């Protein structure tokens, strides 16, 4: 599908909300504890990735294709809100666009 | 030990939980019938250890009107023997006798 094959990839990452159990009864059962408090969580999290990047050099004379924003005048912009707002991408962005001799 | 124990062995449990330890209680119906020990039964549980050694002694009641009349005690001791000859046994094990007995 494309993509970094890795021998050891970054680790997964697991959570848990920790169960809460409901009130027990008075006398003593050996049985598992059936009903808990309802209950969820939420919060912000962040990712930091640091990329190295290979510089571009070509002698090339004329100029080259690139990825440009689509020219044309448009009820809504290119990756863009809209009215309802949505969040909407017009592409997939391919990697290639600068030639390079074989 | 100048202490007199606080609990009887076949006494030493928590009342108020059922062992975890199954046995066979029941034939009947061409069936092999598993109970769980407890539900305050306390001769079916299982324990550790178990009682001192001893043997049976003869028992004389301490009113004299409910004893066999027996003209000298012998031939009704606790004897052990050696090289031939027959000596009494005594005192025997710390066994206690029966509450008015001896
Ligand atoms: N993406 C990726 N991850 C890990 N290993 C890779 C990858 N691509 C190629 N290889 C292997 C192929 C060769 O055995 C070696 C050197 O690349 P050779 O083609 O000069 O690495």
């Amino acid at each position: 599908m494309g993509g970094f094959g890795l021998k050891n990839p970054p680790p997964q990452i697991l959570i848990k909300n920790t169960p809460v159990p409901a009130d027990p009864p008075t006398q003593f059962s050996s049985q598992k504890i059936n009903s808990f408090i309802t209950q969820y969580s939420t919060g912000q999290m962040t990712v930091e990735i640091e990329w190295e990047l290979r510089k571009e050099n070509s002698k090339r004379w004329n100029p080259e294709i690139q990825y440009t924003a689509n020219f044309n005048n448009s009820a809504n912009a290119q990756f863009s809100v809209n009215n309802n707002g949505l969040y909407i991408e017009d592409r997939t962005i391919g990697t290639r666009y600068l030639t390079h001799t074989l | 030990s100048m202490f007199m124990h606080n609990q009887a062995l076949d006494r030493l449990m928590n009342p108020l939980v059922d062992q975890y330890l199954w046995y066979l209680d029941a034939t009947s119906g061409n069936n092999l019938t598993f109970r769980k020990a407890g539900a305050k039964n306390f001769p079916e549980y299982f324990r550790n250890w178990i009682p001192g050694p001893g043997c049976r002694n003869q028992q004389w009641n301490k009113v004299g009107t409910k004893n066999n009349p027996q003209t000298g005690t012998w031939a009704s001791a606790n004897k052990w023997r050696l090289q031939g000859r027959l000596n009494k046994y005594a005192p025997g094990q710390p066994n206690a006798p029966a509450e008015g007995f001896l």
